[PDB]
């Protein structure tokens, strides 16, 4: 009379694990911790036989994130100790940013109370799930790429028409644009050609042969218009090297220090 | 039942080289049929009428789990399905010990499983760059109807029910399916994506407008992917294979709304700036040069919002492909990145509803419009500047 | 029917239209 299916088919589930004793583990699978329910090593989840292959598919999809999750932080601490553009770090932080977003999210749902069942928690997931399915992508290789790279390829995102992607591309980009934008300022400001690791059209000529190495004839500084994003029209690419060339000529050479101060 | 011991792992994928941007990264449960798991249960056994019940129960609970892309205990993957190689065919096993009425059902409801499979599927593959801008913006509401409908109805309104409802039974199962209208909504999800499908397939398979043109080609590639106004019609045509239906037409024209933003947004921009950014090639219009003025121009016929086999077509086409030529030409004079509303004094609205300005001559006078400012503002600075 | 041409005027617009176009066509065709 009043037995719900789920009643009904419970004696066949009784030697599997109950979903209770699955979400109490789940979380700290989600937030790529590892736990006797769920023997996650460095890169594995064990999953146990006593987890149907129905509720393995489906933690399969859920415990993606966990996994994704541990990628991310792993390659987060790979670049937190090397020395790289600040515009690779504009990633890196925002990549950061993402993970804390999520990590705020699974902690949410969790402590609600409100995740009663796999199901539920999919679907509740899954929008984070993608978003770092997407940083995943973004950041392969991102240690073999320039930043310039990176901001053209993000150009390219921008457009696309999905509308995660549109959000994601464009914070990414903004973040490590406005890095851009400082490098441009100390140009602009300073003269000033610092930690560009290649990544900035304009460079410093390190290309010495003897003859001018005291830099009488030429001020040692390249402007290699290949090297010009698009976000700067060639007229600009070239008036913002001059200015900071003027800069520079102007104080180093006159020495009309407090003026151009 | 008695448990079999396999050892499963969940792990990311190793290489992504061919994976879609926004595809699965992982890999997935074996299959009942090479690692069964479980102990088999013939069915038979809980049979008789009073054990019925239970039997449905445990049908139930597959048919959740079918629903989402899972197979069930009585409801196994076809035996050539192939999880790790996503062109696989979707099909299922029903366990042929079940009571008939519950085969029939399944039959019924498995079905709307394998339209979710393969609109799951679809829209990742549509996340790639190779796609046009269009259709990545339908598959985005794709996957916003699977997360915000389909599963939406399947986890609060039917697991719920499954587990709370004494008298829940595979009957309501079917009931509920169709008078939510989800099973509707995936279906025309699911004929857009045949019809797409099946153009696709067919692209993988296969001077009277002398007078008014400057250096022009027309550009009759055949692209792989139905782009630009190719998806669009589609659209069309099935709104039209739907009239009579209001709900399933309100239901098109939403997607169609949404789709169809950022196609309208660069149309936009084109003909009132003489802007124009395309790198997905959707636009029915291109130009070389991606000193550098001998700028030559191309037609996208495959692209095109119309087919042009008409004069009004043909006139309307020209039209808008000056317009937004002679505004470039004024960007390029006077070296703006843009022409100001403060310039001729003619306001041009944006495309708020492409559906409305395919409709009706709304394009020719729309486009009168912006062909006139751009004439206007063209026309002021060449005689007086 | 009466066998009869159809109007003159007609028919001479149309052969200036055809000169005119057959001397913008000669370089239409590689211009």
């Amino acid at each position: 009379s009043s037995v719900t299916l789920r009643q009904l088919s419970n004696p066949y589930y009784v030697n599997t694990i109950p979903e209770e004793d699955i979400l109490k583990y789940v979380s700290y699978t989600l937030l790529a911790t590892t736990s006797a329910l769920f023997p996650f090593d460095h890169e594995q989840i064990q999953i146990p036989s006593k987890i149907p292959n129905f509720e393995s598919g489906l933690l399969h999809l859920i415990f993606e994130a966990g996994l994704l999750y541990q990628s991310l932080g792993y390659k987060v601490e790979k670049f937190r100790m090397l020395n790289i553009s600040p515009m690779k770090k504009a990633l890196i932080i925002e990549i950061s940013e993402e993970l804390q977003n999520y990590t705020a999210f699974v902690n949410n749902l969790v402590s609600s109370g409100t995740v009663v069942s796999l199901k539920s928690l999919y679907r509740e997931i899954y929008e984070n799930i993608i978003r770092l399915r997407i940083y995943c992508r973004f950041t392969e290789h991102l240690e073999e790429l320039s930043g310039d790279t990176f901001l053209i390829e993000l150009n390219i995102f921008k457009s696309h028409g999905d509308l995660t992607i549109r959000k994601i591309a464009t914070n990414l980009f903004n973040s490590m644009i406005s890095l851009y934008y400082e490098y441009l300022m100390n140009w602009l400001t300073k003269g000033l050609l610092r930690a560009t690791y290649g990544e900035f059209f304009i460079a410093e000529n390190t290309d010495t042969n003897g003859t001018d190495d005291d830099f009488i004839y030429h001020i040692p500084i390249e402007f290699n218009q290949e090297r010009v994003p698009a976000f700067i029209p060639k007229e600009l690419a070239y008036k913002i090297f001059m200015i900071g060339k003027s800069y520079i000529f102007l104080e180093k050479y006159c020495k009309e220090v407090q003026w151009t101060n | 039942m008695e448990i079999k011991e396999v050892d499963d792992r969940a792990e990311l994928l190793r290489y992504t080289n061919n994976i879609p941007l926004l595809g699965k990264l992982v890999n997935h449960q074996p299959l009942w049929s090479t690692n069964p798991k479980l102990k088999s249960f013939s069915l038979e056994k809980i049979s008789a009428p009073d054990q019925r019940r239970v039997q449905e129960a445990l049908v139930v609970k597959d048919l959740l789990n079918v629903l989402i892309g899972l197979e069930g205990t009585y409801i196994r993957y076809f035996n050539d399905y192939e999880p790790s190689d996503p062109e696989t065919p979707i099909e299922f096993k029903i366990a042929k010990k079940m009571d008939p009425s519950f085969k029939t059902f399944s039959r019924r409801i498995v079905r709307y499983g394998k339209q979710y499979m393969i609109l799951t599927r679809a829209y990742e593959k549509w996340s790639d760059t190779s796609f046009g801008m269009v259709l990545q913006r339908f598959a985005y509401e794709i996957r916003r109807f699977l997360e915000d409908v389909y599963l939406k109805t399947l986890v609060e309104r039917l697991e719920r029910d499954f587990n709370k409802v004494p008298n829940f039974s595979i009957r309501e199962l079917e009931q509920i399916i169709n008078e939510t209208e989800v099973n509707k909504q995936m279906e025309l999800l699911y004929n857009i994506y045949e019809e797409i499908f099946r153009e696709i397939e067919e692209r993988r398979t296969n001077e009277s407008s002398l007078h008014l043109r400057l250096m022009v080609a027309f550009d009759t590639t055949v692209y792989p992917v139905p782009k630009g106004g190719a998806i669009l019609k589609i659209f069309q045509q099935k709104i039209l294979e739907n009239l009579g239906d209001r709900s399933s037409v309100m239901f098109l024209k939403k997607l169609l709304n949404n789709i169809s933003q950022d196609y309208c947004t660069m149309l936009y921009e084109w003909l009132t700036q003489g802007i124009l950014n395309d790198p997905y090639q959707e636009f029915m219009t291109y130009d070389d040069l991606e000193r550098a003025w001998d700028t030559q121009y191309f037609i996208r016929k495959d692209v095109l919002l119309r087919d042009c086999d008409s004069e009004e077509d043909k006139n309307l086409l020209f039209k808008m492909l000056r317009t937004g030529i002679l505004l470039k030409v004024v960007r390029a004079s006077l070296q703006i990145p843009t022409i100001p509303s403060n310039s001729s004094d003619i306001t041009i609205q944006e495309i708020n509803d492409f559906a409305d300005l395919m409709e009706g001559s709304n394009l020719e006078l729309y486009v009168d419009k912006c062909y006139s400012r751009a004439n206007e503002i063209f026309l002021k600075l060449f005689f007086q500047g | 029917d009466v066998p009869m041409s159809q109007p003159l005027k007609e028919q001479e617009v149309r052969e200036h239209q055809m000169k005119k176009e057959r001397f913008d066509r000669a370089l239409e065709s590689k211009l």
